């Protein structure tokens, strides 16, 4: 098939960014239109690389003045020692803006299909910025799959918990 | 006779009753309670509720009662809501009525009051806010009125 | 033969068809030169049958709407899970079910609203549960509110997968017509599938969940030391000290020793006395009986394999002389038409409904059920509502298949229509029962009436005076008596205490009592009868009479939802088969009414209220049944008068608004008097005088104001004479037993 | 202007203050020229009060008032003063021969190309040139920061002008 | 395109109406409660 | 208490016979012709404005008879 996999020959991708292949083997492609998923795997990448770098460079040890972390999960401590500061109220706050306001409208130019469903414009970069064929894809499946490694690597960042209630550093510090 | 609120005896006598009587379900809940602090709370809507009804007269119900006279004594009554209110219905009165004389000259005037020209209904919807100086220039110029319209026989 | 033949892509899913209201219909996307345009974009917003006389689309469209109708069930379930989560006080309700009252929905702190916030206990308020689903759920064993929580979020889930159902069988998966009419695999699979596996599978629930938590809060263990429901199932040692038949494992049920498994499944019946509810031991049993005796029963189906019946090949082998053809078309006629479906359906579904209404008030399944009465009452109640009107929707449903989708060409000298040759027959002797019911049930209750009045209470139909002692319902209660020992022969206790040995005391609150059955209950059985031949009399009279009537001889030529013909004839006002509907919804809030009354008023009187000491016995109104239904005054007095007590006294407490409730449903009861004695004739230029007033000022509306028609105008007196007149006894029956139970 | 492509509403280029930017489409059903009169009034009147909010200093303090820097209840303080309704007054004297039509949607007063009354320009150095342009900006931020004091009257309750230099929570 | 005139019919207005005047006078009556002067 | 009760529904039973016989005098009685724009065809004529000032006040006060008693009683 085109597919590198069992069998499904061009379901309805097969130009997306996937180098090593298109994946899809249950019927989301099938009835799903497939620029909403991909605003979604776009959008969910994103945070979740925010999510795992989140973790990792908390876990370097860095506060202005809260308590010791010991997780970077488990809400009271953390989460509810930065909620009844109303701190984390304007962090949600100012995505509340950013969603409604600047990706709204830009999920509706996922709706009429005429928006490559990344693109939030946003290269401040000179010499390596390449809004045209070779380096835009071949770096947008950079971040694809940087993307989806934060997505499952973010999944064992948070659950490794229950044999361990420590952090992901003192897991390093175990076997 | 209307005495004034604030010295009437039943009256008081009703603050007694309803603080006492919402206390006898304060005396279910520790100090930290979230139903505790909800009663407090209500407590509080209880004194000030009866506090801000210094000006009012209640008689011998100790319930306080209003005038309509427009005595300009009790005009925050009475007069104050009315004048307040008849600019609110007349401001619906006014979009309603400039609404429909824009969509009965449009192509399809029955499509237009299903579905509304949110374009043309909030221009008007704001649009009615000096509706008595431009209801009084509308009837000064024969707009607001009509004549030989539909009618029976005889 | 059977296949599945789906079209794939049918329609396209844009927003482009909303922008026309009233696409649907070729008669109604004229646009609204009047206001009958909008209403009638209602009332036939759902006449499948009437967009198109294509099957196919109808059908595409009914069975995608069904997943539409389980979405908001699933939405309401999942609801219901997650207030029991949030909200509720059920984990607290676990600890002592008998004392703390239950309470999910925590009402808002506005102006004065929060007085509604009733103190039931458990340390938080809210307005109180009436519907029962606590006892539902101490039954299905959830422990703590992280498994309320969890089957909220699958109820969202399955409700998402009802939505993306619906929406992928209406528009990129949709099946033909071939698929629909294999009526040997829907029974095949609905017997078997839906039922067979769901009551197999519940057993499945019931043994590793409920029969451990169950028997450990019997034991009276607080919900901390129980363990999880899934702690169950990883080691069998949590389970064989609790029944040690789990020991042998699944051996002696593959060598047919099913002896052994009496720890787990018994038939005992009765009543558990700790918990106030049903054995789940008999109710695991009684899923797995209705397991394998479903799942056989789903295989009488030939559908691929030449192996079991066809529904045709049943119905023309009872060709009976009486009838002449037999059953020849029914088949033909059942799955062509979804408006016979539909009545058969309903019918049966109501009457279900009240079966259930029965069987949770005498049988009491669900742990401490019958220790809070309101949870005891409605569950009754409501049961019988929906009880109800899902059988007037038969008397709708049959009769709309005589207009619409009946064809004499199929259906010449069967069964069917050989009752239409002799409905003078049926409807008359409906008649004479009715008249003669009526007589018999209302008329002893005027004859007691004036002979109390009268003063000449030897000549009532009392206990003292000319007893009517109802002979077969104490018979066959006395049988049921005798049951556990001589019948029913592995049984130990009855089928139920409504019927045999001493009551059920938990709590110092009776559960269930032996219903007496004297001389007053018997004349409101025949109330029952009564108001039961009515409806049965309009609703036959509605489908008998849907078609061809001897007054009018075109009304499969007028319609279904026809107002009339005229004048003429004298006038024939309210003559369609619609309008026997119209008229079976009034006497069933007639019927129904009477059987609550009956209910809550016999059974405070009889069955509920607590006990003292020394075994003493006080009921909720005090034994004053027998002496005070036989009559009308002592009906209307010691019922509607005294049982308001608590209603009506509800002001300033949490139960006020019931007391809100109570008023403005008479309000909305009397608000339907204005549509049903009325007509549009006076409306319309009433109306019109007032659209003087708006041609003066232009203020003239482009969509032009009529009245209401005529069936419109008095379908919305129907129906607010049952919001208002149900919401009556609503309020009335909440708040009488929640200050009291 | 705005990168993903939502840019062509019933917006004009040319029009002041334009930098391209209606993601919630507000362009459309809402009379671009009236939303931008709306704009220009509120910059300019936003303007005033946060130069209001800006000239709170011990200057022009003539004989009625006494109560400097407050920003909450001095709104208070002058409803109980009184001649808080007399400004009313005065704004409405102004603004019969402002506008002329001074009916919200229905007959704006679309004469002049620009959404400016009368030609208030006694100095008139500037005309309506690309100054348009830079007028707005100093409106748009003379909103923004004017919430940033109120707010600052708000939550803070500090003083409006106390924060900048060391000042912070 | 299409799903904005779906939002401008009757009832879908009167609800986003009547939802926000209701808003008004809920939001309203929890800032401002027992409000029978003026 | 029966005296009152018993002369005030006998009073509406009389008015609605006022009313009743003042409909069978509009149609079986009244000629347009000797009432030539006639008090009667001119109240015939303003009969709209009649009927809409008459269903004005009565719908004021059922707003404001309905809504102030179910004020107090909520
Ligand atoms: C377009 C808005 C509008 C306007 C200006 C009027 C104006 C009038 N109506 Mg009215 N009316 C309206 C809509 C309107 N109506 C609607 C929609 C209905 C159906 C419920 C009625 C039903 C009605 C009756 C039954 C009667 C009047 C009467 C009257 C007159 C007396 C004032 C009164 O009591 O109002 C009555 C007000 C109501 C019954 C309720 C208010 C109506 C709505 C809810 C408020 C307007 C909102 C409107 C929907 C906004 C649409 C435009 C917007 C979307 C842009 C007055 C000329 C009376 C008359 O003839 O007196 C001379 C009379 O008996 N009206
Ligand atoms: C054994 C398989 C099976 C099961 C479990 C069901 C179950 C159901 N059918 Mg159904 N049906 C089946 C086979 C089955 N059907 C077959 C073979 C046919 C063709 C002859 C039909 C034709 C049919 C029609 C025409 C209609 C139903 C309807 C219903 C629902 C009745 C409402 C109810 O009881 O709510 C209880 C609800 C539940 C217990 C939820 C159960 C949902 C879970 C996910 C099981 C569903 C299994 C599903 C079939 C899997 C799809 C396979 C696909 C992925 C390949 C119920 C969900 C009616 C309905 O409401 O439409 C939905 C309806 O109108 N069925
Ligand atoms: C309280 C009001 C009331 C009463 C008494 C009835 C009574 C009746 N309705 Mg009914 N009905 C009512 C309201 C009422 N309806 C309303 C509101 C609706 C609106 C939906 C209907 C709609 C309706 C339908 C659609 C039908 C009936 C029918 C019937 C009859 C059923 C047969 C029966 O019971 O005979 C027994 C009679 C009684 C119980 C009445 C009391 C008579 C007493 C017991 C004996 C006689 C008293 C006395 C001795 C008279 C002689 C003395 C006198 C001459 C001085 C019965 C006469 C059915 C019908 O016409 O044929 C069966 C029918 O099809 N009704
Ligand atoms: C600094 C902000 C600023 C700027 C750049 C402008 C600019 C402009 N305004 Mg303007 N305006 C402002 C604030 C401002 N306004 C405020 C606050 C008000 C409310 C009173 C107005 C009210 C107003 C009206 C009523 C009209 C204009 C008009 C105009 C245009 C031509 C007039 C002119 O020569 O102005 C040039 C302006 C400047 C060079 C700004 C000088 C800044 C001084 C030095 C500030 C002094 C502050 C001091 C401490 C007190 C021009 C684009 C006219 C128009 O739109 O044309 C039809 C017009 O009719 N304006
Ligand atoms: C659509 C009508 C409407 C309007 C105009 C407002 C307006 C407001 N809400 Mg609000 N609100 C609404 C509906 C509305 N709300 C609904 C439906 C909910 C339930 C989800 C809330 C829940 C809500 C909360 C929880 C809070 C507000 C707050 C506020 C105020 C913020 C400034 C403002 C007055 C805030 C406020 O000022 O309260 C202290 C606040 O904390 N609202
Ligand atoms: C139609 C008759 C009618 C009238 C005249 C009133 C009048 C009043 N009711 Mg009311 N009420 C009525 C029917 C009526 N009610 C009915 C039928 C019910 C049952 C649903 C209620 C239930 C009810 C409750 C539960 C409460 C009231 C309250 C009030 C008072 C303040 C209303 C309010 O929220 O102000 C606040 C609203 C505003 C300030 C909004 C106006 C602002 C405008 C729109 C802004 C634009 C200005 C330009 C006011 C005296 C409240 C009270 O304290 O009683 C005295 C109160 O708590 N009413
Ligand atoms: C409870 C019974 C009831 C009620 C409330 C009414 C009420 C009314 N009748 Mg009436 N009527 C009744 C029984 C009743 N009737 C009966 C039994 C008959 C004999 C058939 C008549 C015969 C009759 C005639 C012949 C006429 C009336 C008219 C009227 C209106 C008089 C004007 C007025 O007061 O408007 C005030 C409005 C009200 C009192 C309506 C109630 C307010 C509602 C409940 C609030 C709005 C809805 C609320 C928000 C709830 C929302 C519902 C929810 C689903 C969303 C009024 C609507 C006349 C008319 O049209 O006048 C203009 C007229 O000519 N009636
Ligand atoms: C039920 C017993 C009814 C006796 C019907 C006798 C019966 O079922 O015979 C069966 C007979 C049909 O005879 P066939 O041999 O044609 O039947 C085979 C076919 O019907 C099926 O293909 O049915 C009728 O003739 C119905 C006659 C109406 C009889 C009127 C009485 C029915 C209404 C009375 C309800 C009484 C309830 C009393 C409870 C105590
Ligand atoms: C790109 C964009 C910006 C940049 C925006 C951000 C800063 C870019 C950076 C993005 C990072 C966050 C990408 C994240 C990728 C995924 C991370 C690295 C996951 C790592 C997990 C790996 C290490 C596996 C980890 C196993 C996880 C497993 C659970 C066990 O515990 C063991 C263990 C730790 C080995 C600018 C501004 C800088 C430039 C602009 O032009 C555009
Ligand atoms: C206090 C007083 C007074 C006053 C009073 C008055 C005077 C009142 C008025 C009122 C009145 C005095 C009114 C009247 C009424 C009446 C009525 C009630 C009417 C109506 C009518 C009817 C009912 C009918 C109708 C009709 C018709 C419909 C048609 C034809 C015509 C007619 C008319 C027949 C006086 C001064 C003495 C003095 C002092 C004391
Ligand atoms: C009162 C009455 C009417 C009149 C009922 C009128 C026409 C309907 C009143 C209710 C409508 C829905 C009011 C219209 C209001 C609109 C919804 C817009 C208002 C704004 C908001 C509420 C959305 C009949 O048409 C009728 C017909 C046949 C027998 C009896 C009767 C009858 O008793």
């Amino acid at each position: 098939p085109s597919m590198p996999f069992l069998k499904r020959p061009s379901k309805l991708d097969g130009s997306l960014p996937g180098g090593e292949g298109c994946f899809d083997p249950l019927g989301f492609t099938e009835v799903f239109s497939l620029e909403w998923l991909r605003e979604a795997e776009i959008k969910h990448c994103r945070v979740a690389m925010l999510a795992v770098l989140g973790v990792i460079a908390q876990e370097f040890g860095t506060f202005d003045f809260y308590n010791a972390k010991s997780k970077l999960q488990l809400s009271p401590d953390l989460h509810n020692q930065f909620v009844q500061n109303g701190a984390l109220q304007q962090i949600l706050l100012f995505v509340c803006a950013w969603e409604f306001i600047v990706g709204l409208p830009a999920l509706i130019e996922s709706v009429n299909g005429n928006r490559e469903p990344g693109y939030f414009g946003f290269d401040p970069l000179k010499l390596g910025g390449t809004v045209g064929s070779a380096q835009w894809k071949r770096m947008q499946a950079g971040e694809l799959r940087n993307g989806r490694l934060a997505m499952i690597a973010f999944g064992g960042f948070f659950h490794q918990q229950l044999l361990t209630k420590q952090g992901i550093i003192e897991q390093l510090a175990h076997f | 006779v209307l005495t004034p609120c604030q010295q009437s005896e039943a009256f008081h006598k009703r603050e007694i009753n309803e603080v006492r009587t919402l206390e006898n379900r304060q005396a279910n809940y520790e100090a930290n309670s979230p139903s505790y602090l909800a009663l407090q709370s209500q407590i509080d809507q209880v004194h000030k509720r009866f506090d801000k009804y210094g000006t009012l007269l209640c008689g011998q119900d100790g319930l306080p009662h209003l005038i309509t006279d427009g005595d300009w004594r009790h005009a925050r009554e009475f007069t104050i809501p009315a004048l307040l209110f008849l600019y609110i219905t007349g401001w619906i009165g006014w979009v309603g009525r400039s609404y429909l004389k824009y969509t009965k000259e449009t192509k399809n005037p029955t499509e237009q009051e299903i579905i509304l020209d949110v374009p043309m209904a909030l221009k008007y919807m704001l649009s009615g806010f000096l509706w008595p100086l431009s209801a009084w220039q509308e009837y000064r110029s024969g707009q607001l009125l009509a004549k030989e319209d539909e009618i029976t026989v005889s | 033969q059977v296949k599945v033949v789906v079209d794939r892509d049918v329609v396209p899913t844009s927003f482009e068809k909303w922008a026309k209201p009233g696409h649907f219909s070729r008669s109604l996307a004229k646009g609204p030169k009047t206001t009958t345009w909008i209403w009638n974009l209602h009332a036939d917003a759902h006449d499948f049958d009437s967009h198109t006389s294509s099957l196919e689309e109808v059908s595409r469209k009914i069975f995608s709407a069904h997943f539409g109708q389980l979405a908001i069930i699933f939405i309401w379930l999942s609801g219901m899970y997650f207030h029991g989560a949030r909200f509720s006080n059920y984990v607290a309700w676990l600890s002592n079910p008998t004392g703390i009252k239950p309470s999910a929905q925590v009402v808002w702190p506005i102006v004065g609203q929060q007085i509604l916030n009733a103190d039931v206990g458990g340390g938080m308020q809210g307005i109180q549960i009436t519907s029962g689903l606590f006892q539902l759920w101490r039954a299905s064993g959830i422990v703590n509110e992280l498994q309320l929580y969890v089957t909220a979020l699958g109820g969202l889930g399955m409700a998402g997968l009802m939505i993306f159902a619906g929406w992928f069988h209406y528009h990129k998966a949709a099946p033909k017509l071939e698929w629909f009419q294999n009526v040997e695999s829907m029974l095949n699979h609905h017997l078997a599938g839906l039922l067979g596996l769901g009551s197999l599978s519940w057993a499945g629930h019931q043994i590793h969940v409920s029969l451990p938590i169950n028997k450990l809060l019997d034991a009276g263990v607080a919900p901390s030391s129980i363990p999880l429901p899934h702690e169950f199932i990883l080691n069998r040692n949590l389970m064989a000290e609790l029944y040690p038949s789990f020991q042998q494992g699944l051996v002696p049920f593959f060598t047919l020793n099913w002896k052994q498994y009496s720890d787990i499944l018994t038939f005992k019946g009765g009543l558990s006395p700790v918990t106030g509810g049903l054995w789940l031991t008999d109710v695991a049993h009684h899923h797995l009986a209705i397991a394998v005796l479903f799942l056989v029963a789903g295989h009488m189906y030939r559908t691929n394999w030449g192996i079991g019946h066809s529904i045709k090949q049943i119905l023309e082998a009872h060709k009976g002389p009486l009838t002449g053809e037999g059953h020849k078309g029914l088949y033909e006629i059942l799955t062509t038409s979804w408006h016979a479906n539909l009545a058969i359906n309903l019918a049966m579904l109501g009457s279900l409904s009240i079966i259930v209404a029965h069987h949770m008030y005498a049988m009491p399944p669900y742990p401490y059920l019958a220790t809070d009465y309101p949870t005891q009452l409605s569950l009754f109640t409501h049961h019988m509502w929906i009880g109800g009107f899902c059988i007037v929707g038969a008397g709708a449903h049959a009769a709309i298949y005589m207009v619409r989708d009946y064809s004499p060409t199929v259906n010449f000298n069967n069964v069917l229509d050989r009752m239409i040759r002799h409905r003078d027959a049926i409807i008359s002797h409906l008649n004479w029962v009715c008249i003669f019911l009526g007589m018999h049930s209302f008329g002893l209750y005027i004859h007691n009436d004036t002979m109390r009045a009268l003063g000449r209470a030897q000549d009532m139909f009392s206990d003292t005076a000319i007893q009517l002692q109802p002979v077969f319902a104490q018979w066959i209660q006395q049988i049921h008596t005798l049951a556990p020992g001589n019948t029913a022969v592995n049984a130990l206790a009855t089928a139920s205490y409504a019927f045999g040995a001493d009551t059920v005391t938990v709590g110092s609150k009776i559960a269930m009592m032996p219903i007496k059955l004297g001389t007053a209950d018997f004349m409101v059985h025949h109330i029952h009868a009564f108001t039961i031949h009515v409806t049965t009399l309009i609703l036959l009279k509605g489908v008998l009479y849907a078609r061809n009537s001897r007054l009018i001889p075109d009304k499969a030529n007028l319609g279904f939802r026809f107002p009339c013909d005229g004048p003429g004839r004298g006038g024939t006002c309210q003559v369609s088969a619609w309008d026997h509907v119209f008229l079976g919804l009034f006497w069933m809030y007639n019927a129904l009414s009477i059987v609550i009354f009956h209910f809550s008023w016999k059974m405070q009187s009889d069955v509920w209220g607590t006990v003292t000491s020394n075994g003493a016995i006080s009921h909720i109104t005090g034994g004053n049944f027998a002496q005070s239904a036989i009559t009308i005054n002592g009906w209307l007095r010691d019922f509607l008068w005294a049982q308001a007590s608590q209603v009506i006294q509800s002001y300033g407490s949490s139960l006020s608004a019931y007391g809100l409730m109570f008023l403005g449903a008479h309000f909305v009861w009397a608000f339907s008097l204005m549509f049903l004695f009325s007509g549009r004739g006076y409306w319309q230029e009433l109306i019109e005088s007032i659209v003087w007033a708006h041609n003066k000022l232009k203020v003239a509306p482009a969509i032009a104001p009529r009245a209401l028609s005529i069936t419109q105008g008095r379908a919305v007196g129907v129906a607010h004479y049952l919001l208002g007149g149900i919401a009556t006894t609503w309020a009335f029956f909440l708040a009488r037993i929640i200050a009291v139970g | 202007a705005l990168p993903f492509l939502s840019k062509p509403p019933n917006l004009s280029p040319d029009m002041p203050g334009y930098r391209g930017f209606d993601p919630l489409r507000f362009s459309d059903a809402f009379d671009v020229n009236w939303l931008q009169e709306g704009e220009i009034k509120n910059g300019r009147v936003a303007m005033l009060a946060c130069l209001h909010f800006f000239v709170t200093e011990f200057y022009q303090f003539p004989f009625f008032a006494g109560a400097p820097k407050l920003a909450g209840p001095a709104h208070d303080y002058f409803v109980k003063s009184g001649a808080m309704i007399q400004i009313l007054a005065f704004i409405g004297f102004l603004e019969f021969l402002l506008h002329r039509g001074k009916v919200l949607y229905s007959d704006m007063e679309w004469k002049g190309r620009k959404p400016g009354e009368l030609g208030f320009n006694p100095l008139n150095l500037p005309n309506d040139k690309a100054m348009r342009d830079r007028e707005v900006n100093n409106g748009r931020l003379a909103m923004l920061g004017f919430a940033g004091i109120i707010h600052g009257e708000f939550l803070n309750g500090k003083m409006p002008f106390e924060q900048i230099t060391n000042f912070q929570p | 395109m299409n799903l904005k005139k779906y939002l401008s019919t009757a009832p879908v207005v009167a609800t986003l109406w009547l939802f926000l005047t209701a808003g008004i006078l809920i939001e309203l009556n929890r800032f401002f409660p027992d409000s029978l002067f003026y | 208490s029966a005296l009152y009760t018993h002369h005030q529904y006998i009073a509406g039973l009389l008015i609605v016979g006022a009313f009743a016989h003042g409909a069978i005098f509009f149609i079986r009685d009244y000629d347009p012709e000797q009432n030539q724009d006639n008090v009667l065809a001119r109240m015939l004529a303003h009969k709209e404005a009649v009927i809409s000032h008459l269903s004005w006040v009565s719908l004021f006060l059922g707003f404001h008879t309905l809504g102030l008693y179910v004020h107090n009683d909520v």
